[PDB]
């Protein structure tokens, strides 16, 4: 299809919960080279944070039941990774190098480190996990940069930037210090926050919170 | 996982 | 494979929340020819159930998009194309199931327990069809809906929870396929005011299933009045 | 739809 026809399918596709259309739509419209929009960044996002999601959630199920479990639990993990090393392959060729606006270099390298952190989670695995925290880090030092506080980007980074500490890096204490430092930064500047940002962000925040509650109790 | 990363 | 095996990778399917995988393990367990087993029925019933769900949940997102759309030409075609799509995975997905029913479910069963379900089944699934359609498919699902309710009358007591599972369905056929809400309301009724005049006949086994669809009985009862 | 028929 076109484009803009691409686009409205996976908007429909997102209604309908067929994350996988939603994603071919997304991927076709990344593959056409133009840097995308940031509607259409979320829409590329939240398909395959679904796609790999359900993946995630059936491989936790069957990994934990684990021959036949093991099986399957290698079944499950091939689509996972394959969805991952499609995730991988558009943001190495097209979204990262055409990025150019901090905000959405921020944003894809933030998404290349989830997913190496997913394929970490099934994990060859130094590397991943390197690849994972190479990614994360810049997306972070950028972040800082260019980025404010509050701004939901950075919060969301900070947010899965600690838990890759706390569950990949087995670091609770470094993952703590990112959350709360990164909440501490946002909450001392509420007034930097839009109207059209501030539900993203204080949601944001309280997640963070409720992941340093769980951390140091 | 009672902790969480950010949702979609 | 072995059915124990393709059995196995069913209920491992179930918990991964993989119904297709799952409807896929017991379609071959089917296939194999031999009267399915209580358990097994059950598992080839979720797993279609859940997976021709998606597809009516998605459908009904996208018609009512389509509906919604009205006065925007682009919307409404791209809405429109997504709902036929959506809705020949369904038919085919119906179809399946209606096919291993003619072929094997139905002819296999040796008790009117398994008859009851097969053929609700069968009105269920053709039921699933004219949601979409509303054409003589509405006649398949009426007459094997039909043929269920007699024998379930006859063979099972009111608080069986097949029997009031079938009443439950049927009564939503009228409802909703027929447009015949005073039908649907004295079959709810008349399905429920049976079964609890009978409710020192609840068992152990049954008791929740039972008491389950008598409240979805009533509730329906409640909307539909 | 608000009516129900048999859960899976």
């Amino acid at each position: 299809m076109d484009k803009n026809e691409l686009v409205q399918k996976a908007k429909l596709a997102e209604q309908a919960e067929r994350y996988d259309d939603m994603a071919a739509c997304m991927k076709s419209v990344t593959e056409q080279g133009a840097e995308l929009s940031n509607e259409e960044r979320n829409l590329l996002s939240v398909a395959y944070k679904n796609v790999v999601g359900a993946r995630r959630s059936s491989w936790r199920v069957v990994s934990s039941i684990e021959q036949m479990a093991r099986e399957y639990r290698e079944k499950i993990e091939t689509e996972l990774r394959d969805i991952c090393n499609d995730v991988l392959s558009l943001l190495e060729k097209f979204l990262i190098p055409n990025a150019s606006q901090a905000e959405s270099k921020v944003f894809y390298l933030k998404m290349k480190g989830d997913y190496y952190r997913y394929l970490a989670e099934v994990a060859d695995k130094k590397g991943i996990v390197d690849q994972s925290q190479q990614a994360y880090q810049e997306a972070f030092e950028i972040s800082k940069k260019e980025m404010q506080p509050t701004h939901p980007i950075r919060l969301g980074l900070a947010l899965n930037f600690s838990v890759f500490y706390y569950e990949i890096l087995n670091s609770p204490e470094k993952a703590c210090s990112l959350a709360k430092t990164a909440f501490d930064e946002a909450i001392a500047e509420l007034d930097t926050l839009s109207e059209e940002s501030y539900k993203d962000s204080t949601l944001i925040m309280q997640l963070l919170r409720d992941n340093l509650t769980l951390w140091t109790s | 996982r009672l902790y969480h990363s950010l949702p979609a």
